[PDB]
């Protein structure tokens, strides 16, 4: 409400007397104000759900994609402008193929998230990314912060209402959750933040399963899932 | 601000010692005041009027260390043209090149503009040439000019004295008169430095030659 | 009082008075540091420093303020240790370059001048802050006798028969002045240096200190080395008895 | 015209007829259509014409008729219209005029909300901006009058609301939360205390008048003033450290300190002592010191509610002594203002001996007497710090081609500040403290040689200040040494011919010239020595060294020929009293009394005027005879000789302008004709001119016209001589011993000192003696400067035609200077411009 | 405005930082006098050893730029050493590039040109030092030249630097105006008398340091304390 | 209101002869969670307490591998720690390639000190905000080292860094004499006890929140996490 400014805030590369870097903290918070994205990781599969928020009927819905395929086994959900994450998504895609050429093998999600973090370190970066894929360990989900910290999350929500979604996610999530149950829960949580009827344009749903590659649900496939709710 | 820095640089030139240039049909005369502050200073050690090439010479009003940087660049530019075209550089060409260097210092950041205004005399194609270059990098062609303290008063005095057809000898006398108007004390051969440009080329008048001209006046 | 003009902010600025404040401020950092004492004897130079032990948890020999910058030359430092360690690295490099290019050990007086110029370079530019350390370089050779030089944050280097850098610089200097370094051998000097360090140290202000002693001399065959522990223990016993 | 007309109607509004309000309402009530533009015209006329200054008995005839309608429109109009600003101004005037006759409380919550809305402070994440909110612009000045007017009375609603406004916006006052809102918030902080102090003065210390008095019931109680200071003190203290600069906070503190010193002075002092000590927080020192100047009058003389009072003054002055330094100009200037303000308020005399000899002193007074012992240490230390500033202020020319020969505005300001502060310290100093100071200045100036351009001028000013405080002793040490050094150096006789004089000779000539200005009677004892020095020095060829000698002649002539006040002291006839006859601690602070000011005035004596005429005959007349010969075809002289002679004449005219009578001539025949007389005003201004002696101004005029004719005809290129002739023609036409420019600077300085040292609550009745002496001198200067109705005359016409000839000269520099003098002359003589136009 | 903080033009047209650099030369508190005689050039500077502990040999303001060229440095000592190293490098480079020893006038110009760069560029502060170079020019005889922080250089019959430079220049001007060409003994006497008069020290041999170059022996020589004493004792008996 | 003109840059020196930005950076380590490192005659052990964003989140990794014989624990900005860790790994690999010798731990800590010093003396550079506890085994023996944002490094018998580190340091100093002769199991237990002192009374050490790394004469640096920490955790007595 009322302004609460301190001399050491907004100092760029200057440590505050406490030792915190305030300008970096403010930048990271602004980055996390994008559209809500929910990822839940289950033994059966990892599911990523995002809100498209298309402005006009004329616009083609496919052109706005918040879920992208880094590789057959890895997919990324982003909150905020696609343009901000374009360089980071490209780095991950180039690294996954560069790794394949050098070692003739798939790159684990943790190694892929570390490479994107290294680019972010080499500077806030302006995006929060959820990387979900099935690797040698199994189905795995990682969260990348605008700061560049990466942690494995059983269930994570990034975006404007992430804090509320995360509390809802905590109560619903259980280790034995099936992929079909996870899809329903993430969409139910997404509906609560959106406060809008779920439709194919409103939400984009993608899943990576151990046998299957990255799959983005088609309009008909999403419609069946939303109707069951 | 770069433009304000140029105005401030012009002020330093105005505070500088008076210098006079007169262009006559057979030659250009460049004259400057060189009053040593003390009897201790050696008059012959440093020269305000310097040759750039056989036919080109320059004088300045303003900061002397800044003037030296320009004279080295001007001498280099003259040599670079001579190597490529095997002919003495046209004076107008040299002034354009010298002006560009001054513009570079004003445009760049972290460097102050030069505080010296240059009067350049040259003889090419049997025609006398006199030019003035500003810290801004602007150059103008002048039949007669005065720079430094009391430049405005000196320029008006030049207007009455200057005649379109004048011999160099007469031009030297009026140039000395212009310096005399703003000279605080007695003028002596050591006190004033005079340089003449003619078909022969730029030469600094020897103190003995200056003494003769002063006696006539 | 305090100056808000901003003349004191950079070492690329001169105050209207004519002084570069940043070099003066850096010297104050050396003054707020444990005293380091160097005394030059006919045989050679002995350096003694009081190294405050901040914590019992730290191992002995941590945060050494005595460094070997060459086989024949050793350095005693005061002020910020990290800056002093950086200066030691430059001094070792200059000595290595001199040996490779000219084929002989760098003469102390030339090492001091080369290092002093590097410290001076920091004092003239906006981007780099002046060094916050002052050091004494000491060496001995048959051709050139014991040499002691002190370089300040400004970069002025002079040769001293006796020198002190730190909080008790004046107190140490007065104690060194009442001595006959020119006619005294190095072994006698070590006992005196320990005595001077004990007197300068303030127990109430600084709870604990470890005396670090190094010498380069005819006895060490022109090699900078820590004074042997047995000799150091004897000197400490003499110093403690003298303080009583 | 609009502003003059608005003030004229406002001036006649108190004296308008009783039934005027009803007729005014009938005239502009039809125009009041809210949609139409005529509503603004109707409100504008109502603000300018409706009379609020009507007696309480005739209130029904005026304010009662329209208050309900206009106030009702103001509450009803939620959109902010242009007229609302005019309407709020009218309400504020009505509230201040009728303090206890209007209820105000029903509308108080709405007014405070609208004023809070006016500040346009940002609140909330959205922070959307609505157009026309800026346009309403409730003025802070009128709003402050409205809030102060409704304050007081049985109801405390206004005070509670004011606390609420201050409590709501406190975060904005914090230095870190700076922004666009600060300008209005700072204005509120400065204006509100000033309004309250003015209201209390009207209620308590103002003489009764026809204007209705505040009702006793609605008069502000002591508790009401206590509540107001408590509400505004916390915002003011944050504003002291504001990035904007703290001028608004210092003014607010000055007014608050008069109302309640105990509540406001200690929090500022708690910050000031650390600010002096801190090395890492520079901004605090300037802000705290400026606030201490504001509360200075209250702390030194206020003991009833602030018993510690003056005890803090001596430690603060010593702590501020490191503040004078070459490195920081702003700290040096604020320190100089601090040292001067306290020094003028406090007699600097030691009374430590009194404690032992006499008991019955108050406990605070006993501490004050013990503190007085350190006063001598403070003055000597101030001189030591000042000597360092002068030593590091050397010009040090770095250009081989030219010498700067000039003072930058920043160095001029430090010289002015050092001279003023040193003069105040010495004037308040006891003679015993002064004598140790005199030796210190004499030794420093005598021991070293200084560059005349900058450092030498500062040393001379310190020496000149010492001479003024006690002239007989100071001149006795300074005049012989300077004269002896000059005579020994000039004995060669080739010195006169030499160009570039000995630096020691140049310094001693500057020192002798500056020390010369002082009471004329004191100069007479050394009259013979001064004339001998002038005779050798005036004709020195070097331009510097004849200028310094000419300055000596001007100062000597000015000192003996002008009326000026010598003492300039805080206590009349004080500081030389026998010990125990007068007790200084009682006179700390203490305003001077106009009736008992006892100003000592130097009026030119017969001996002084005779010496001035002898000097004019000895130097001006020989130059005049040579100049007359040069105007004729005789005694051809060099351009340098003409310039030297013109310098001698110009300095003589300036020095003796008061003595020389105004130019007189037959009036120009053709002029506008008036049946009524058109006579120039005559003011005595002291002195009385000598009719028998020939007027030098007339002889200068004839030679100057002849020289001008010769110079333009022959040496038209002599610009330096022509500039001097223009100055001489201006002095001949309009100089009576006072310079208009000098008066303007002194008037501005008087206003600047007055603001800091004025107690609004007690009024002009309490004012410092030094400022009062300055105001009397300003009145004398006003009389000499004001000349009106002067006849054009033939002599003036010829000089103006000569100015026009110079104004059309070949050299632009001569033309510019002549034109400024030409424009000045045209205004002085009646109907002069019409004659000049052809 | 940063006009005072960095070397950029002021409204008056003056660069304050160069003026502040001139103040730095006086901050050292030492004065140097150089006089040019008919056959020789001499430099005298006051040497003060504050502590008995300091080795006297190490503290010097007189340096050898080249075999025939020597200099006196007045000002910040570390800045002085920096200029001395630059001058020595420039002299060696000139002999390598052109095959003849650098003239003293040319060396003063090179150092002065480096000094101008500092005045033009904001990042580097001007060096607060004065260099007085003495050498014998084969063509023009003994030469004394002085370099300034402003980048100005000039040849002088006699010159002074330091706290007493203004007073020293005044004493030197009177002797130069009168008198005649001076012999080596007279030139050394003039410098010692000038420094003694301004500082009122009655210098013992240890207090003053003297450097000399002669037409007969062009190489720069620093006089030993005994040689300085011989000049001092001769001055006392006069 | 109390603004300091000298704290803006690492280059500026205060009139009191202190560089404020370096001191502010030194405080950054205290922001990070507590880490305890102690050594015996044959083994060096680092024990650290990790913290997690949420119950679902895995927990941040305090301990990292630098070489077979060298391991480090990070307190303070993680990004700075990753830059330092990458530098340390390159130096160690270079030493094995050029000399086929494990890089002595003392030489590595000196190189970190040199790298950290350059940001302190140069404009527009923030000093590193990470404090590192380094555990290594070399010919000299097991070594524990502490690095600071100031660029100073310390050889420590035992050290604790991070929030509430002082409580651990008081335990480490009290029982330091016992540490030299302790067996690996006892040495790890002592480190867990010191870390326990930092923990608030309500919170207790768990397999999820504790990370242990041990290097020894015959043991390459090994990081024990989750179930691996359970054998060490079971032995520890209940909180006093």
């Amino acid at each position: 409400m009322f302004l609460t400014r301190s001399e050491y805030d907004r100092g760029v590369n200057t440590f505050s007397p406490e030792g915190r870097l305030f300008q970096v903290e403010y930048a990271i918070e602004a980055i996390k104000l994008g559209s809500t994205a929910i990822g839940i990781q289950t033994s059966e599969g990892v599911c990523l759900a995002v809100e498209k928020r298309i402005t006009s009927p004329l616009m083609e819905p496919s052109s706005i994609e918040k879920i992208v395929e880094i590789d057959a086994h890895i997919g990324c959900a982003m909150s905020g402008l696609i343009a901000d994450a374009k360089t980071l998504i490209d780095k991950a895609r180039v690294e996954t193929q560069n790794h394949w050429f050098t070692y003739n093998e798939t790159m684990t999600v943790e190694s892929v998230t570390q490479a994107v973090s290294n680019l972010a370190l080499q500077r806030p970066f302006g995006v929060a990314l959820l990387f979900g894929g099935v690797d040698e360990k199994g189905p795995q989900l990682f969260h990348m912060d605008p700061s560049g910290t990466f942690v494995q999350c059983d269930a994570r929500a990034i975006g404007s209402a992430s804090e509320g979604a995360q509390s809802s996610l905590q109560e619903v999530y259980h280790k034995s959750m099936t992929l079909k149950e996870a899809i329903k829960s993430s969409l139910i949580i997404l509906k609560q933040v959106m406060e809008e009827k779920l439709n194919a344009t409103n939400i984009e749903l993608a899943t990576v399963q151990p046998g299957q590659n990255f799959h983005m649900f088609t309009k008909e496939e999403l419609e069946e899932v939303i109707k069951d709710i | 601000g770069k433009l304000v820095q140029i105005e401030y640089a012009l002020a330093a030139v105005a505070g500088g010692a008076p210098s006079v240039g007169i262009k006559a049909a057979n030659g250009v005369v460049l004259a400057t005041e060189k009053k040593q502050k003390s009897i201790l200073y050696d008059e012959r050690s440093v020269h305000k009027v310097e040759p750039i090439t056989k036919h080109i010479g320059l004088v300045y009003s303003g900061m002397g260390p800044d003037y030296r940087v320009l004279v080295h660049r001007a001498r280099k530019l003259a040599q670079q043209y001579y190597l490529v075209y095997q002919e003495p550089i046209p004076t107008a060409q040299l002034v354009q090149r010298v002006a560009s260097v001054m513009q570079e210092y004003t445009q760049s950041g972290g460097v102050r503009p030069f505080g010296v205004s240059l009067l350049i005399c040259g003889w090419n194609e049997g025609r006398p040439y006199l030019f003035q270059s500003d810290p801004s990098g602007a150059y103008f062609a002048w039949k007669a000019t005065a720079m430094g303290k009391n430049y405005v008063n000196g320029k008006t005095f030049l207007e009455k004295r200057y005649n379109e057809d004048l011999e160099l000898e007469d031009a030297i006398h009026t140039a000395i008169l212009t310096l005399k108007e703003s000279f605080e004390g007695q003028m002596t051969e050591d006190n004033i430095e005079v340089g003449i440009c003619n078909e022969a080329g730029f030469r600094r008048l020897t103190p003995t030659e200056v003494k003769d001209y002063l006696a006539a006046i | 009082s305090s100056i808000g003009t901003g003349y004191d902010l950079s070492a690329s600025t001169f105050s209207p008075d004519g002084r570069v404040f940043q070099v003066e401020y850096a010297m104050k950092a050396v003054e707020n540091s444990s005293t380091a004492i160097g005394i030059r004897c006919k045989d050679g130079v002995v350096f003694g420093v009081e190294k405050l032990v901040l914590s019992k948890l730290y191992e002995e020999g941590s945060n050494k303020r005595l460094f070997n910058v060459d086989r024949h030359v050793g350095m005693a430092v005061a002020g910020l240790l990290a800056d002093a360690r950086s200066l030691a690295d430059i001094a070792r490099e200059e000595a290595s370059n001199f040996r490779s290019n000219f084929g002989y050990n760098i003469p102390l007086k030339h090492l001091a001048d080369r290092v002093a110029m590097y410290v001076h370079a920091y004092t003239l530019y906006s981007a780099v802050r002046p060094f916050g350390c002052s050091f004494m370089l000491g060496s001995y050779s048959v051709n050139d006798g014991a040499q002691l030089y002190m370089i300040d944050p400004s970069g002025v280097s002079y040769g001293y028969w006796g020198c002190a850098i730190g909080k008790a610089r004046q107190a140490a200097k007065t104690e060194i002045e009442k001595l006959q370094m020119k006619e005294m051998t190095c072994r006698d000097i070590v006992k005196e240096v320990a005595k001077i360090i004990y007197i300068v140290h303030d127990e109430v202000k600084d709870k604990a200190f470890e005396l670090e002693l190094s010498w380069v001399g005819e006895l060490t065959n022109g090699r900078h080395e820590i004074v042997p522990k047995d000799i150091r223990e004897e000197a400490e016993k003499y110093a403690k008895e003298s303080l009583k | 015209v609009e502003n003059i007309l608005k003030t004229l109607v406002k001036s006649c509004r108190p004296y308008f007829p009783a039934d005027a309000t009803a007729e005014m309402l009938e005239e502009w009530r039809p125009l009041m259509c809210p949609f139409d533009v005529t509503m603004q015209k109707a409100i504008t006329y109502f603000e300018i014409f409706l009379p609020t200054s009507l007696p309480p008995e005739l209130h029904h005839k005026g304010f009662k008729l329209w208050f309900d309608e206009l106030i009702g429109l103001w509450v009803s109009v939620q959109n902010l219209p242009q007229w609302e600003g005019q309407l709020v101004n009218l309400f504020a005037r009505l509230a201040t005029d009728n303090i206890g006759y209007i209820d105000w409380d029903p509308y108080v919550p709405k007014i405070f909300t609208r004023i809070l809305r006016s500040l346009n402070l940002p609140v909330g994440s959205s922070q959307v901006l609505v157009p026309r909110f800026l346009t309403n612009a409730y003025d802070i000045g009128h709003a402050v009058i409205w809030i102060t007017a409704m304050m007081g009375g049985p109801s405390k609603l206004v005070q509670k609301h004011l606390a609420g406004l201050f409590n709501s916006i406190t975060s904005f006052y914090h230095p870190s939360n700076n922004g666009r809102w600060l300008n209005k918030l700072m204005k509120l902080l400065q204006r509100l205390p000033n309004s309250v102090v003015r209201r209390l003065h009207r209620e308590r210390y103002k003489k009764p008048s026809w204007l209705t008095p505040v009702p006793d019931s609605h008069k502000l109680t002591d508790q009401d003033v206590t509540d107001f200071v408590q509400c505004i003190i916390q915002p003011v203290l944050l504003a002291m450290f504001s990035k904007t600069g703290s001028l608004e906070a210092a003014q607010a503190l000055q007014n608050l300190a008069l109302m309640r010193p105990e509540l406001v002075i200690p929090p500022v002092l708690e910050r000031t002592y650390p600010a002096l000590e801190t090395l890492t927080e520079p901004h605090q020192l300037t802000a705290t010191l400026s606030c201490v100047i504001g509360v200075a009058r209250s702390l030194v003389s206020g003991g009833r509610w602030f018993p510690e009072g003056p005890t803090h003054m001596l430690p603060l002055l010593m702590r501020a002594l490191p503040g004078v330094d070459p490195n920081d100009f702003s700290k040096c200037m604020i320190t100089f203002q601090f040292i001067a303000t306290f020094s003028t308020l406090v007699p600097l005399v030691d009374c430590s001996s009194v404690l032992q000899e006499r008991n019955d002193l108050t406990e605070v007074e006993r501490e004050l007497c013990s503190a007085t012992a350190e006063f001598e240490d403070f003055v000597l230390q101030f001189m030591d710090r000042c000597f360092g500033l002068i030593e590091s202020s050397t010009l040090e020319q770095t250009r081989e081609e030219t010498e700067t020969e000039k003072m930058t505005h920043l160095e001029s300001l430090v010289e002015l500040g050092l001279s003023s502060t040193f003069s105040t310290i010495l004037t308040q100093c006891s003679k015993e403290i002064f004598m140790v100071a005199l030796q210190k200045v004499f030794n420093f100036s005598t021991s070293h040689i200084f560059e005349t351009r900058v450092a030498g001028r500062m040393v001379a000013d310190m020496c000149r200040a010492a001479v003024k405080c006690c002239p007989e002793e100071s001149l006795k040490l300074f005049v012989p040494h300077c004269c002896s050094v000059i005579t020994q150096l000039t004995m060669n006789d080739d010195v006169l011919n030499d160009e570039e004089l000995d630096k020691e000779l140049l310094w001693n000539l500057q020192l002798l010239s500056e020390i010369t200005r002082v009471d004329g009677r004191k100069l007479l004892l050394y009259r013979e020595q001064l004339v001998k020095i002038l005779q050798r020095t005036l004709h020195l060829t070097c331009k510097q060294g004849y200028t310094l000698s000419c300055n000596l002649l001007h100062h000597l002539l000015r000192s003996t020929t002008l009326i000026y006040p010598t003492e300039y002291c805080s206590v009349p006839g004080g500081f030389d009293k026998p010990p125990s006859e007068y007790f200084p601690i009682k006179d700390w602070g203490k305003p001077g009394d106009l009736w008992n000011l006892g100003i000592q005035w130097h009026v030119p004596s017969s001996e002084e005027v005779s010496f001035a005429f002898y000097l004019l005959d000895s130097f001006l007349q020989p130059e005049l005879v040579k100049l007359q010969h040069c105007g004729d075809g005789k005694l051809e002289m060099s351009r340098d000789d003409i310039l030297q002679s013109l310098t001698i004449v110009h300095n003589c005219i300036l020095g003796s302008g008061n003595l020389l009578p105004p130019l007189k001539g037959e009036p120009v025949t053709n002029l506008v004709p008036s049946m009524v007389s058109l006579e120039e005003t005559k003011l005595y201004t002291g002195l009385e001119y000598d009719l028998s002696r020939e007027n030098h101004r007339e002889v200068i005029a004839t030679v100057i016209r002849k020289l001008l004719n010769h110079i333009l005809d022959n040496s038209e290129d002599d610009t330096k001589s022509l500039f001097l002739i223009i100055k001489i023609i201006g002095d001949l036409l309009q100089f009576q011993g006072s310079h208009k420019h000098e008066f303007d600077s002194r008037w501005k300085s008087f206003n600047l000192v007055k603001k800091s040292m004025e107690n609004r609550l007690h009024g002009k009745k309490q004012h410092i003696r030094a400022l009062l002496i300055d105001r009397v001198m300003l009145q004398h200067e006003l009389r000499t400067l004001t000349v009106e109705g002067c006849e054009y005359k033939k002599i003036h016409q010829d000089m103006i035609r000569d100015l026009l000839r110079l104004s059309t000269s070949s050299y632009s520099q001569v033309r510019n200077k002549a034109q400024q003098t030409f424009f000045a002359a045209l205004g002085a003589y009646n109907f002069c411009c019409r004659d000049i136009i052809p | 405005g940063f006009d005072r903080h960095i070397t950029i033009f002021s409204p008056e047209g003056r660069l304050y930082q160069v003026e502040y650099a001139f103040k730095a030369i006086n901050q050292g508190g030492l004065t140097s006098v150089a006089v040019r005689g008919k056959d020789c050039a001499v430099i005298v500077t006051q040497k003060k050893v504050p502590d008995k502990l300091l080795d006297s040999s190490t503290v010097t303001h007189l340096f050898k730029i080249t075999e025939n060229i020597g200099c006196v440095m007045t000002g910040m000592t570390a800045d002085s050493r920096s200029q001395v190293q630059r001058a020595r490098y420039e002299a060696a480079n000139w002999k390598y590039k052109y095959g003849y020893e650098i003239p003293v006038d040319m060396l003063c110009k090179r150092i002065a040109d480096i000094s101008q760069v500092y005045t033009q560029n904001a990042e580097m502060r001007p060096l607060g030092c004065c260099m007085i170079l003495i050498g014998i020019d084969e063509e023009q005889g003994p030469q004394v030249y002085k370099c300034d922080p402003a980048g100005y250089y000039c040849g002088f019959k006699a010159t002074a630097a330091g706290v007493k430079q203004t007073e020293s220049t005044s004493f030197l001007e009177k002797k130069v105006k009168k008198k005649f060409d001076w012999t080596f003994e007279q030139t050394v006497e003039t410098a010692i008398t000038c420094l003694s008069t301004v500082l009122s020290i009655d210098f013992k041999p240890s207090e003053i340091e003297v450097g000399v170059v002669t037409v007969e022996n062009p190489k720069f020589r620093i006089l030993t304390e005994a040689e300085i004493d011989a000049h001092l004792v001769a001055l006392a008996e006069r | 209101m109390f603004r300091n003109q000298y704290d803006n840059d690492v280059t500026v020196w205060s009139p009191q002869g202190r560089i404020h930005q370096i001191e502010y950076a030194m405080e950054a380590v205290k922001q990070g969670s507590a880490t305890v490192g102690l050594k015996s005659k044959t083994h060096a052990v680092l024990v650290a307490l990790k913290r997690a964003q949420s119950e679902l989140a895995a927990h941040q990794k305090k301990i990292l591998h630098v070489d077979n014989h060298i391991g480090i624990s990070i307190a303070g900005l993680t990004a700075d720690a990753r830059l330092l860790c990458n530098f340390m790994r390159q130096e160690c690999l270079d030493s094995r390639f050029v000399f086929d010798r494990p890089l002595p731990v003392s030489r590595l800590v000196s190189l970190i000190g040199s790298k950290t010093q350059i940001p302190t003396q140069r404009y527009g550079r923030r000093p590193y905000g990470v404090g590192l506890l380094i555990a290594g085994y070399d010919d000299m023996g097991p070594h524990i080292f502490q690095t600071c944002p100031s660029a100073n490094y310390f050889d420590c018998r035992a050290m604790s860094i991070g929030a509430r580190s002082q409580s651990a340091r008081t335990y480490l100093e009290r029982h330091m004499s016992e540490f030299m002769e302790c067996n690996l199991n006892e040495l790890v237990k002592h480190g867990l006890r010191a870390l326990r002192e930092t923990l608030p009374a309500e919170q207790d050490l768990t397999t999820k929140n504790v990370s242990i790394g041990i290097v020894g004469k015959d043991l390459e640096f090994t990081i024990y996490d989750d179930d691996d920490v359970s054998p060490f955790l079971e032995g520890l007595e209940e909180r006093p």
